[PDB]
């Protein structure tokens, strides 16, 4: 009634950035689908010398 | 005319200081070397009769 009335008396809000580091960008991109048939390609250039072993030594 | 107040609790004597506000006006007539008449009106909150 008196004395203190003078003065006065959720889910998801799905934030996404969070405490990680920060991020850099750079465009001097991708020389390295080449070495992908390079290697693939030597590797059959292997065999196929293995292959001139064998059919000299056949003779 | 009636009034309330509601007001905080004091813990000590106090007073509503209460302004009835009115106009308070004299109007000064010196006819005569050395006589000055002056007329007063409150109103409303006159005094006199």
């Amino acid at each position: 009634a008196a004395a203190a009335m003078t003065a006065t008396r959720m889910p998801s809000s799905g934030s996404s950035p969070s405490v990680p580091s920060s991020i850099i960008a750079e465009e001097k991109l991708l020389a390295l689908l080449a070495e992908l048939e390079a290697l693939s390609r030597q590797l059959a250039a292997l065999t196929q010398q293995v292959s001139e072993l064998r059919e000299q030594q056949q003779q | 005319l009636d009034m309330t107040f509601e007001v905080d609790p004091m813990d000590e004597p106090t007073l509503l200081y209460l302004l009835f506000e009115v106009f308070d006006v004299v109007r000064v007539h010196q006819p005569h070397r050395g006589v000055i008449e002056a007329v007063y009106l409150r109103t409303p909150f006159s005094a006199g009769n």
